[PDB]
């Protein structure tokens, strides 16, 4: 409880010599990119001043079109986490950074005197030009150095497919927006992957379904787990995971694949599945795909590939172009050749670029005892790893918005990553540690990325080159080339082994935290799982059928025992799942992540195996627990009878002969309090719940925009989270095989609102706009409109939720005292709420009013896309639509006259301002009885 | 209904230490079983009490 009579004496600063470019109080979008496995997402970041706090989507880019990923968004709390590593250190105790380049320049001029042999490197996969050209600076400088790429969510069985299949490393581009049908196969593509934010929106722009709308896309998916694509699949089907390979070749035999030697049979669910996807396969053949995920072999991969040739989609939708990245051929197999050759010595100087191998590393490769065999081993990241204990040196890493950089994209379009502000800590990124390693220390990241790009522009006036390049964020002088394939015959001739019985084991990343590189990340660690709405744990996911096998109910710990390790997981069971095949997520289980990520989870890294990286058979479960916490947020994954109130699902079948077949024509209901006049921009917005396939970067982007505090595991349980808009999945159907529907719920700005009446001090009220006003300093905190909010959309803040995976909420010795380094990430057009206030979704007023009040300055009105809110900017599917509803010629004018526009709780004469568009999920007469 | 247990004050008093339990209950029931199970069955909540 603070209290004074006064508040103290506000320092108001101006700079020294302020920039040109800077006007206080706007915002001043800078162009850059982030590195997400090696790849650029392409992103339009705010700095208000200086400080980056809020990633959008660069809608010039070709991944994100102007909407980023759910990891992708919340790297502003990455940025500024106090968990980062503030200086570099040289085994464990702190120091310079030029004593670091005092270390390594005398290890680089011994490196010289023989052929460069020890000087490995373990980057992760990357694809930027500047630190290719430097990495072959570096391996023509010293002759025997080895530049290793480990990534544990690496391509490299998909790139192990494209050398079985075509000879050489092929890179492949598919292309969603030419394409009826998409039989996936162990393919979450729509997942936070390097081409995730395309493939969402080019499989949502084909069933963007409106008044004359007949045809939409199917996506066949047979997945192992439920993954998020599988929200908008419509016929996923529960695949063993190891089923998979011989799905395809039962696929690959019924359209023209001559070597293909199907084996191992199918079920009689799998095998109706199969003959009607091939089906819709060999019709439509000039727009269809096969798509596999890195989940399978390489022979699956390398059939993917002689299926989509098959069908004539090569340089229709499944472009072939020269590979992005540098190293295809070296994943997982290059860690391997990399312990090998770090026993018994014969290595001396080990660069660790951002990859974390202590804690990333299968079983069978055993990076731990293999390092501290390296005499002087360096490591680049921007936390003190697992690893950054481990080596003898540690830098800091320059996070990519305090960094100069480069990375190119699929289609290979690079994107120059400028720093939006200076080094907090002095970053020295990886382009910046190899001047140390190759002889120029003193050459900067920008010295040594306009070095690069003044050679590789065979135009006149780089300066209007370079300019433009940092102003629209991509370059597109640099496209892949389109490569002419072969497809090489003879590549399937071996048999498969039998079918092995026994419980099986799935590797998947979690969504959130994709390979623990950001587990140490507030927001992704709150932000509920896609199908499972945990937050800070991993869990175990079984099916319905095989929970009941073993006899465990949905919170007990197991001790998942694999081929010679124990992992001591808790279970969760989820309906979608298939049989006798235990899931386990990436991501969890560092011990030295910082204060968010230090064991939330088990880490399922020690049950790799290199030989089996993503699914094995050998599991055995054997219940050693019970009562575990596992914190959800949902309460009930079960649609109760509401629907007609909460996702009103159909098929296609049945919407081509009545349009309006999902709404209820019924007479118009009768209001006591009369109704209120809304004559200037009326707010309202619609969202489509048939592309939304629950990927949470639209939860994710509320909680950067909107300031939303993280809450910790203790108070999730407790149904304290803070999330103003949410996903809720509901799984309708059998409990083996059901269909589970997302209904996007936030605050629906209810004009006749039951939430506003019931509060004592007027803490909740309605613009002439037509939203709802929740202003943060009048509320008192009598929790009374959330309960007569019916959707529950209201979310208290009950503890000093402020900072809390790094201070306990439950204390008041730092209760008014704030984390200095977490204010830069806050939006200063939000406010920041105590500790007894109420929050709900404003309809990011901040950005309404911000338009609102410029757009009165200059005497106009405003416009459709002039506003444009943090969840409707980030979702990659466009399901959400805001706009004037008063404005004739609107985006939400047209989604809200559509036939399946429906509001949720119509049973209630709320009015909400957001309508939802009905689910249809086109089901195929061969497969819908 | 019966002088039985109106005049016999420890049959009196046990009615009576079972009503203020009881209509604690009451106000229990119309409470938390109202709002922690509601329209959206996304927003279903149990509030076990703790010890303040
Ligand atoms: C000292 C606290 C104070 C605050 C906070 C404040 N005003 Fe205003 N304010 C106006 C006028 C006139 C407008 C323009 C109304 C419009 O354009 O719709 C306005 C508009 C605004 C707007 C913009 C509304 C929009 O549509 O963006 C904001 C914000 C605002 N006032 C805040 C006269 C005043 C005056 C009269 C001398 C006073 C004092 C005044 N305002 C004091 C304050
Ligand atoms: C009793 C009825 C009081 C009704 C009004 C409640 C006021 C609460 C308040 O002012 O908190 C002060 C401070 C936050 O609280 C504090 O920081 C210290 C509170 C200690 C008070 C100890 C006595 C309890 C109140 C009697
Ligand atoms: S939807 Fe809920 S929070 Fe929003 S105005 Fe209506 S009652 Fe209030
Ligand atoms: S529109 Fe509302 S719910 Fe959506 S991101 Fe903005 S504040 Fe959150
Ligand atoms: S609304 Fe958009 S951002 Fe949110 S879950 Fe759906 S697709 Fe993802
Ligand atoms: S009713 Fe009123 S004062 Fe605060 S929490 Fe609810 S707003």
């Amino acid at each position: 409880c603070q209290f004074a009579l006064k508040q103290p004496q506000e320092k108001i600063v101006p700079y020294v010599r302020q920039p040109e470019e800077i006007i206080h109080g706007r915002p001043l979008f800078f162009a850059t990119a982030v590195t997400f496995a090696g790849f650029g997402v392409g992103l339009l970041v705010e700095s208000h001043e200086g400080r980056p706090t809020k990633i959008e989507g660069n809608p010039d880019h070709p991944a994100s079109l102007g909407s980023t990923d759910l990891i992708t968004q919340a790297m502003i709390l990455t940025m500024y986490d106090p968990d980062r590593s503030q200086a570099p250190t040289n085994a464990g105790q702190e120091t310079t950074w030029d004593a670091f380049v005092a270390a390594a320049t005398a290890a680089m001029q011994a490196q010289t005197a023989k052929q460069g042999a020890g000087l490995r490197v373990l980057s992760g996969s990357l694809t930027s030009p500047t630190l290719i050209a430097q990495k072959q600076q570096l391996l023509t400088q010293f002759p025997q150095a080895k530049w290793y790429e480990y990534e544990p969510v690496g391509r490299d069985n998909a790139n192990a497919g494209a050398r079985l299949a075509f000879g050489a490393d092929v890179h492949t581009i598919y292309r969603l927006d030419t394409a009826k049908v998409i039989v996936g196969f162990d393919a979450d593509f729509t997942a936070p992957s390097p081409t995730g934010v395309r493939m969402a929106r080019q499989l949502a722009d084909g069933r963007r379904i409106r008044k004359g709308t007949k045809e939409v896309n199917r996506l066949y998916l047979a997945e192992s787990t439920p993954s998020i694509t599988g929200l908008l699949a419509d016929h996923r089907l529960p695949v063993r995971s190891s089923q998979i390979e011989h799905l395809v070749r039962a696929l690959a035999t019924l359209v023209g694949v001559p070597n293909v030697a199907a084996g191992a049979p199918l079920s009689d669910t799998e095998k109706k599945w199969v003959e009607a996807a091939a089906k819709d396969l060999q019709a439509n053949r000039g727009a269809c795909v096969v798509l596999v995920g890195e989940s399978q072999p390489p022979v699956v991969h390398a059939l993917g590939h002689a299926i989509n040739a098959q069908l004539g989609n090569v340089g229709s939708t499944v472009v072939y172009t020269e590979p992005v990245e540098d190293d295809p051929s070296g994943g997982i197999a290059a860690l391997s050749a990399l312990t090998q050759e770090m026993n018994a010595g014969t290595v001396e100087v080990l660069l660790m670029i951002e990859s974390n191998p202590v804690y990333n590393a299968p079983a069978d490769i055993p990076f731990a005892e293999a390092l501290a065999k390296v005499p002087l081993s360096m490591h680049v990241g921007l936390y003190r790893d697992e690893t950054a204990q481990q080596s003898v040196w540690h830098i800091n890493g320059a996070h990519f918005l305090e960094a100069w950089g480069d990375v190119r994209a699929f289609d290979g379009t690079t994107t120059i990553v400028q720093p939006l502000i200076a080094p907090l800590y002095n970053g020295k990124s990886a382009i910046e540690v190899l001047n140390v390693l190759l002889g120029k220390p003193q050459e900067t990241g920008y010295q040594t990325l306009t070095a690069y790009w003044q050679t590789q522009d065979a135009s006149g006036n780089f300066r209007v080159f370079w300019n433009t390049a940092l102003h629209d964020g991509v370059i597109t002088a640099t496209q892949a080339r389109s490569r002419q394939v072969t497809l090489q015959q003879g590549f399937a001739d071996a048999a498969p082994p039998a079918p092995t019985q026994g419980l099986e084991i799935v590797f998947r990343p979690d969504p959130s935290l994709w390979d623990g590189a950001f587990a140490n990340n507030a927001w992704l660690q709150e932000t509920p799982k896609p199908y499972t709405k945990l937050t800070w744990d991993n869990v175990a996911l079984m099916s319905v059928r095989t929970a009941n096998a073993l006899g465990l109910k949905n919170g007990d710990v197991v001790r998942l025992t694999y081929q010679g390790r124990s992992v001591d997981a808790p279970v969760w069971v989820q309906p979608g799942h298939a049989d006798d095949s235990v899931t386990v997520h990436f991501g969890f289980g560092r011990t030295a992540a910082g204060r968010v990520g230090n064991n939330v989870g088990f880490n399922a890294y020690r049950l790799r195996t290199s030989a089996t990286p993503w699914f094995g058979v050998g599991l055995e479960v054997a219940k050693v627990g019970e009562n575990y916490k596992l914190a959800s947020t949902q309460g009930h994954f079960l649609m109760e009878g509401r629907k007609k109130d909460l996702v009103r699902y159909g098929t296609l079948a049945e919407y081509v002969e009545d349009e309006k077949f999902l709404q209820v024509e019924k007479e118009e209901p009768i209001s006591l309090i009369g109704e209120y006049e809304y004559n200037g921009y009326k707010w309202g917005m619609s969202i489509d719940l048939n592309v939304c396939n629950s990927c949470n970067a639209c939860v994710v982007a509320c909680q950067s925009e909107n300031n939303i505090p993280v809450v910790g595991k203790d108070e999730v349980w407790l149904g304290r989270e803070m999330h103003w808009i949410r996903i809720d999945q509901y799984y309708v159907g059998d409990e083996h095989t059901p269909n589970v529907y997302n209904m996007v719920m936030l605050c629906q700005q209810c004009e006749h609102a039951p939430c506003e009446i019931v509060c004592p001090v007027a803490a909740t009220v309605h613009d002439a706009e037509g939203l709802n006003n929740m202003v943060y300093n009048r509320c008192v905190g009598t929790k009374y409109c959330s309960n007569n909010c019916p959707y529950k959309v209201r979310r208290f803040n009950f503890l000093q939720y402020q900072d809390v995976p790094y201070r306990s909420p439950i204390d008041a010795s730092t209760e008014n005292d704030s984390i200095p380094v977490l204010k830069m990430m806050r939006n200063p057009d939000v406010t920041v709420r105590a500790r007894g206030v109420m929050e709900k979704c404003t309809f990011c007023v901040q950005r309404i009013n911000e338009a609102r009040i410029q757009a009165r300055t200059e005497n106009r009105r405003i416009a459709d896309g002039e506003i444009m809110t943090a969840c409707q900017q980030v979702c990659p599917t466009q399901a959400i639509v805001f706009g004037d509803l008063n404005d004739p010629q609107a985006r939400v004018v047209d989604l809200k006259e559509q036939p399946l526009k429906y509001t949720s709780l119509d049973k209630l004469n709320t009015k909400p301002r957001v309508s939802y568009l009905a689910k249809i999920k086109n089901l195929n007469p061969d497969l819908a009885e | 209904w019966f002088k039985r247990f109106r005049v016999s004050l420890p049959w009196l008093f046990f009615i009576s230490i079972c009503i203020n339990i009881g209509m604690w209950f009451e106000r229990w029931v119309i409470i938390v079983l109202s709002l922690h199970r509601d329209f959206l069955p996304s927003s279903w909540g149990y509030y076990t009490p703790s010890v303040w």
